[PDB]
């Protein structure tokens, strides 16, 4: 029940969802290559607990937008985000993804954040592996519930909680 | 059971409890082994993280697991959408009691196994289709024919070299004449590591035995890279978590099974000692397997019915009548060593060209 | 040709026994070219002057728009940079910046070059928007890593290693071929 | 060599040449002599069909004939049969409120794709075309991108404390008709080729 | 069964919708659908200065951008009539060859996990990483580098470039030929690839598939033999082709492609004498870096070239490359100002995707995986 | 295309919006809700510039918390673009600069400028 409800088990279900980060494979530009390298035998996201790779969105939690998200496949991402469990968290790989990137045009969305709740955001062009496994450790950090921003304030372990999907 | 004693019943379910968190405990931190055995393959290197060794990612991920919403999928059936995993874990743990792990007694008092019934080869052909039941069941019931393929594709390919099994298990009954798994080991015992006398049955029982999830024709299917898979694409928490706890259970029960039956199922010339051969020659294949699972293709469900058609059933039963005709004769039991001595340097002279 | 399997099975097994290939990051340090392209930092003269005489070359130059000066005059008693211009607002938004490398490529008293650092992933879309005085040459370290550093109590440490600074970087505190 | 055949093939038929000094060769066929010129062309053994190029010159500082200008390249691998290499191109103006032109669908099937992104980016509709269907922007899309009167639709930077930038209002290279920040563009500033 | 084989699902590389018309496990045809990241780079490049345009170029390919990269250079030099140095010529084919061994190494890898075994996927995109090691050793960028200009490249190379990349030279032989030896006496491979993927030249003709397969159905069409540009009038040098078309004559070209393009990369190397490195003609290459505090002229021509950087003359321009996935080129539309009035590319891959219903025409379902990725399709090219 | 609604009025422009609404099919009608300041939603404004294909309806910048009340009547808002079958929303992100001006415009220079300009939006950010 939402992992929440006891001072012990809401940090243990914390740490679990935090080094059992299982990624749902959404690539969609050449930032997918510098993702795939994250993952090759120089540098391996295969450690921290994302060796195994579940292209299903019924069975991974973390959605790596790492591209451009063309507005053709928004709404198709939609319900691919919508597809996948509701203990799942959503990081913005790229600047495309992040920002508009260069692409300031008619085609490309200019912050993934309209369409899906994001929880982490890594600039770079393309983010350099190292980079990446430093976006899910951010992103681990938070999901215990130990992250803060310069404001302040602690996010809260799971971004897509707060949003009245509908 | 003519020469093998009873626990108590209250000892027989202690004993199946026990072997199922074994069972349970011993696949994931097989999934750990075979991981980093991978790495080792493909030079990148394992989780040297949440370990040391990485024994503390399994419990991370089961606690991950649950909690994880298992959901009710709509336009999907209610009822065998969840019930099916029920089937396909309960059917894969059981047929792993009959495996002899020692002599009675060296159980620190009471039995090595669980159950040691009259007709054994039977019981674990029949719970194996099972199985395969509760895979191609799981397919249905996710109302997406995408996984229904998949599930036709495992069910059709399982189911044939399921078949093939039975004209591969049939030689050594001939030999050993009871259905007992331990009579075969004390035989094996006795006369000497049963696979020198039908190495060829051997073959098609391990061959057959990678059709049946180990991998290569690996047409199980997945749904990577291909047509999806069955018994998954709509199932989050546990029930998914199900299934491949019950392929990989049928994974290491075959792997078990096949030292047992041909090859020397413990029973050790060596230093005779009830359960660390039998683990060893378990890992042996398991490591053996994963070579293979990270180092041969797939074989596409088509040429792979063609080849287990015609190809291991008309070889199985053609050794099956052999072995017939020299049981029968019932004269010599040399004949059978010096023949499958000569099958062996066929099968395998004849790749070096 | 039923030899190719043993052959894979060999070669495979081959390098299972070839064991070390791989550098585990953060423990191990990426060991980085001179010529990255990294977190952009300003930089001073010997005088302690600054080096940005704020000349929106870069910001004009930069082919995604990320660069925004706002300039002021030299105070002659306390002047900040060389000429009698100076970058009173130098804001780079990382999320846009796309690291080519034509803002040092015009940049004519080399104060803005790029850096090394990669590790600038953050949580808000606002906060990655870096500032002057967070890429001054004064600075060691990454946004995320500073806030770390304060929240933890533990120093900067970074996750990076390079053969040598460039003679562009004077100043450029890094970590040195192992001298240190 | 047929590329030469071509040529006095097309100059008695009065089909001007444009060239520039670099190797490239236009040929411009007016509308109706199109096809048949064209069979004939795959006829005489043009295979190789690379490019349609669709061009929108309303914005270009000379005026044109016609806004839209289509453009095919025509070619011959050297390596198969008759393998000459003759590479050329063949322009076709197509008016603003009449985008018509006839598919070579049935010479090439390549152009199935291509004909249909100048439809996408294009108010071009290319008659004979088996489908006609929007390749690249989204169903819901209204309009054709590419043409100059179409929006490219950027969006302002985004920084601090209400300091934004909007870069059309923002870039300071100038295009063909703008004449500049002083009174005007004059020398290498109105064209500029270096003489080898 | 008219299958939806979605976007990017399942697994499917290159962000693709395909309409599988299939009854049973053949494939009757499959109607593609593609579009889904078409970002707009030939309307986006009308809009920034020559110079910047190669900040562009790269990443619509993003496997062998270097093509892009020398393409667009070619087609703008002879726009302006600029001349590379031969030290500069001969670094950039050294680096157009280098992305072409990164990019079929990442295309294999791909294919050989896209149905089958996983494993060879590392080695070979190990390789690439000690690649990318060597150009973040020049360019400071693991790919989408900004390196190349108009008149030249951007700056020398290191002392350390030179020496990596003969260590590298050393082991890619061994390494290709250990992938050789693995692959060409397939056992299933065989029987998976020989037989499938019916690549008639005449229709690979008819639909224009240059990707290097088309050398697979016996066609030797190659612009470094058919329009030498960039000095492959000067290089020993080894078309590979195929007798019949289908995914294993391919491989097997791309294989023998991937070792003489190392042999290219000695050949290059080894005639590299000191130089310069681009066209110092200023209306065309900013003024070098040390006489800013010399010269007005220098400021003037500095600050001018990276605000409104140059105008070249009037006129149209296009310059064919051979990509690894086949005929690349630039048809640019220039206008006189600093920025080009239009650019538009001649995607390879997407003028080839246009066979795939007829390939995959017949072929098994699980087929119609491996005759994508024989392929070797890149939809930033595609959609564009 | 009409206008309807004053700037900085929510509910004025809410209760308009609604008795001019009906009971309008939006089954391919098009939402977009222009704003500035893609990040900052905590004090974002919103117009809303509504395509319906057969007529189109222009509300000004009179919604968003930047309004005492304004994601009350928002929130509203996208309920009531939800009820009559709407699928499709969109944000655009203009300067402040544009958003006065462009209200001034023809209708077709705004609404093709919006159309081309516009990001698909997770309507639940405004609920
Ligand atoms: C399992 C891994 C992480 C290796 C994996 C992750 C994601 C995918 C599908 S995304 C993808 C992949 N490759 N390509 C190329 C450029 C090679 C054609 C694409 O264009 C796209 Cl879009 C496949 C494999
Ligand atoms: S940020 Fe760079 S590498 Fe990533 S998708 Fe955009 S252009 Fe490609
Ligand atoms: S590297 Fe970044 S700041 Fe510099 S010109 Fe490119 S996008 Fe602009
Ligand atoms: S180019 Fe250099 S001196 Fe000019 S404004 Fe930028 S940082 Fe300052």
């Amino acid at each position: 029940r939402e992992g929440i409800l006891f001072t012990t088990l809401e940090k243990l279900v914390a740490w679990g969802r935090s080094n059992s980060l299982w990624p749902a494979t959404f690539g969609l530009a050449c930032c997918a290559i510098e993702m795939m390298a994250s993952t090759d035998a120089r540098n391996d996201l295969a450690r921290f607990g994302s060796e195994v790779f579940r292209a299903s969105p019924r069975q991974a939690d973390v959605m790596i937008v790492a591209g451009r998200l063309s507005k053709k496949m928004a709404p198709v991402m939609r319900r691919v985000w919508e597809q996948m469990p509701d203990p799942k968290w959503v990081i913005s790989m790229g600047a495309c993804a992040s920002s508009g990137g260069m692409f300031n045009n008619y085609a490309i969305v200019q912050n993934v954040d309209s369409v899906v709740p994001v929880d982490v955001y890594v600039p770079g062009c393309p983010p350099r592996p190292e980079a990446l496994i430093y976006a899910v450790m951010q992103l681990q950090k938070k999901v215990r519930g130990q992250a803060y921003n310069e404001r302040g304030e602690r996010l809260p372990p799971v971004a897509a909680w707060k949003r009245t999907r509908g | 059971t003519w020469s093998y004693p009873v626990d108590p019943y209250w000892m027989v379910a202690l004993k199946a409890l026990l072997v199922v968190v074994g069972l349970l405990t011993a696949f994931a931190f097989m999934t750990l082994i075979e991981r980093r055995l991978l790495a080792r393959f493909q030079v990148r290197m394992g989780p040297n993280r949440v370990g040391p060794f990485g024994l503390l990612q399994p419990l991370a991920d089961a606690i991950k697991s649950i909690f994880k919403e298992d959901i009710v999928v709509a336009q999907a059936d209610r009822f065998l959408f969840v019930l099916a995993p029920l089937i396909s874990v309960v059917f894969a743990l059981l047929a792993f009691g009959l495996i002899p792990f020692g002599p009675p007694g060296s159980f620190f008092g009471y039995q090595p196994w669980v159950i040691n019934l009259d007709l054994g080869i039977l019981y674990l052909f029949a719970v194996s289709e099972l199985a395969v039941y509760g895979i191609f069941l799981s397919g249905w019931a996710s109302g997406s024919k995408y996984s229904l393929l998949g599930s036709l594709r495992s069910s059709a390919s399982l189911i044939s070299y399921e078949l093939g099994l039975g004209l591969a298990l049939l030689a050594p009954v001939l030999l050993v004449g009871s259905l007992n798994l331990n009579d075969i080991v004390n035989w094996q015992k006795e006369h000497g590591w049963l696979f020198l006398y039908a190495f060829p049955a051997f073959l098609v029982y391990l061959i057959a035995s990678m059709a049946e999830a180990a991998r290569t024709p690996f047409d199980l299917p997945e749904a990577e890279q291909e047509l999806v898979g069955g018994y998954h694409t709509e199932y989050s928490s546990i029930k998914w978590a199900l299934f491949q706890m019950a392929e990989y259970i049928h994974f290491i029960t075959a792997s078990a099974l096949i030292p047992t039956l041909f090859l020397g199922g413990w029973t050790m010339p060596v230093l005779e000692v009830p359960y660390l051969w039998m683990f060893l020659k378990i890992a042996f294949f398991l490591f053996f397997f994963i070579w293979i699972r990270a180092t041969w293709f797939r074989l596409r469900y088509d040429q792979l019915l063609r080849f287990g058609w015609g190809f291991l059933f008309p070889l199985a039963l053609l050794w099956f009548l052999v072995t017939a005709l020299v049981v029968a004769l019932d004269l010599p039991r040399t004949y059978l060593l010096y023949l499958s001595a000569l099958s062996f340097l066929v099968l395998l002279g004849a790749v070096l060209y | 040709t039923l030899k190719a399997l043993a052959q894979s099975l060999g070669i495979t097994l081959k390098y299972l026994f070839s064991k070390p290939v791989t550098v585990p990051y953060p423990d191990a340090p990426v060991a980085l070219k001179p010529r990255f392209h990294g977190r952009h930092v300003l930089t001073r003269h010997p005088n302690g002057l600054e080096k940005c005489i704020g000349c929106s070359l870069c910001a004009a130059a930069c082919p995604a728009y990320a660069i925004y000066v706002e300039p002021a005059e030299n105070d002659p008693e306390n002047p900040v940079s060389a000429g009698e211009r100076y970058a009173k607002v130098y804001e780079i938004n990382m999320l846009r910046c796309i690291f080519c490398g034509l803002c040092e490529e015009a940049c004519p008293t080399g104060a803005i070059v790029l850096g090394y650092d990669f590790e600038m992933a953050d949580y808000e879309y606002s906060d990655l928007v870096y500032g002057k005085e967070d890429m001054l040459v004064d600075v060691v370290g990454t946004k995320p890593q500073r806030r770390e550093a304060k929240r933890t109590g533990k120093p900067v440490k970074v996750g990076y290693v390079v053969p040598y600074v460039r003679p562009e970087l004077e100043g450029f505190k890094a970590p040195t071929e192992g001298g240190k | 060599m047929r590329l030469e055949r071509v040529l006095e093939e097309a100059r008695a038929k009065g089909y001007p040449i444009e060239d520039n000094g670099l190797g490239n060769l236009w040929v411009v066929l007016p509308r109706e002599r199109f096809k048949e010129e064209m069979a004939h062309y795959k006829a005489m053994g043009f295979n190789f069909l690379a490019d349609i190029v669709g061009l929108d010159y309303l914005t270009y500082p000379d005026p044109r004939p016609e806004r839209f200008a289509v453009v095919y390249e025509l070619v011959s691998l050297p390596g198969w049969k008759d393998g000459d290499g003759s590479r050329f191109f063949v322009r076709v103006y197509v008016p603003e409120e009449d985008p018509r032109l006839p598919t070579v669908t049935d010479l090439w099937g390549s152009a199935n794709f291509l004909e249909r992104e100048v439809y996408d980016l294009f108010g071009i509709v290319f008659e004979g075309h088996p489908d006609l269907r929007k390749i690249l922007t989204p169903e819901d899309l209204e309009g054709h991108p590419l043409r100059k009167d179409y929006p490219l639709g950027e969006t302002p930077t985004l920084f601090r404390e209400g300091r934004y930038i909007i870069p059309a209002e923002f870039r300071a290279a100038l295009t063909g008709k703008d004449p500049g920040l002083t009174f005007y563009k004059g020398g290498s500033r109105k064209g500029y080729r270096s003489l080898w | 069964m008219t299958l939806n084989v979605g976007p990017q699902h399942p697994s499917t590389h290159g962000v693709l919708r395909l309409m599988v018309t299939l009854s049973g496990e053949e494939v009757l045809e499959v109607v593609p659908h593609i579009g889904y990241l078409h970002t707009g780079f030939e309307k986006t490049m009308e809009h920034r200065t020559y110079l910047q345009n190669i900040t562009y170029t790269p990443r619509m390919d993003y496997l062998h951008s270097f093509a892009h990269d020398l393409a667009y250079a070619l087609a703008v030099e002879k726009l302006l009539g600029a001349v590379v140095p031969p030290r500069a010529e001969t670094i950039r084919v050294i680096l157009n060859e280098l992305s072409r061994l990164a990019s079929h190494l990442v295309f294999l890898g791909t294919g050989l996990l896209d149905l089958g075994a996983l494993t060879p996927f590392f080695y070979a995109f190990r390789e690439r990483e000690t690649i990318l090691d060597l150009f973040e050793w020049v360019t400071g960028q693991r790919f989408h580098h900004n390196y190349i200009r108009i008149g030249g490249v951007k700056e020398d190379l290191p002392e350390e470039f030179v020496p990596e990349l003969k260590k590298l030279l050393e082991v890619l032989p061994h390494r290709i030929d250990e992938y050789e030896a693995l692959f060409a006496e397939s056992p299933i491979f065989y029987e998976r690839a020989r037989g499938v993927g019916v690549i008639p030249p005449e229709v690979a003709i008819d639909l224009g598939l240059t990707g290097g397969s088309l050398r697979a159905s016996g066609v030797n069409y190659d612009v470094r033999k058919a329009y030498p540009y960039s000095g492959y009038e000067t290089y020993t040098f080894d078309v590979p082709l195929g007798e019949r078309g289908d995914v294993f004559d391919r491989m097997l070209v791309r294989i023998r492609e991937m070792r003489e393009s190392v042999k290219i990369i000695k050949q290059a190397l080894e005639r590299l004498e000191p130089g310069p490195v681009r066209d110092p003609n200023p209306q065309i290459t900013p003024p070098p870096r040390h006489l800013l505090e010399t010269s007005m002229e220098a400021v003037i021509y500095h600050f001018k070239h990276y605000t409104e950087g140059f105008h070249p003359p009037k006129g149209e321009v296009y310059v064919p490359t051979e990509s690894a996935r086949g005929e690349l080129g630039y048809y640019i539309v220039s206008d006189g100002g600093s920025m080009p009035y239009r650019v538009k590319v001649r995607a390879p891959s997407f003028v080839n995707l246009q066979s795939l219903p007829y390939a995959c025409k017949g072929e098994q379902v699980p087929d119609m995986v491996a005759i994508i990725a024989s392929l070797d399709p890149v939809m930033g090219d595609v959609d564009r | 295309m009409v206008r309807v609604g004053m700037r900085a009025a929510p509910r004025v422009s809410l209760e308009a919006l609604k008795a001019a609404l009906g009971g309008l099919k939006l089954s391919e009608a098009k939402v977009y809700l222009i704003t500035d300041w893609q990040d900052k939603r905590d004090q974002a404004r919103y117009a809303l510039l509504l395509h319906t294909g057969k007529k189109d309806l222009l509300v000004p910048d009179a919604f968003g918390p930047a309004f005492p009340g304004g994601e009350e009547a928002l929130s509203e808002l996208v309920g009531l673009l939800l009820a009559q079958g709407a699928r499709r929303f969109y944000e655009a992100v203009v300067s402040p600069g544009e958003m006065t001006a462009l209200l001034d415009l023809p209708p077709e220079e705004l609404l093709k400028r919006v159309m081309a300009i516009a990001n698909p939006t997770d309507p639940g950010i405004y609920l």
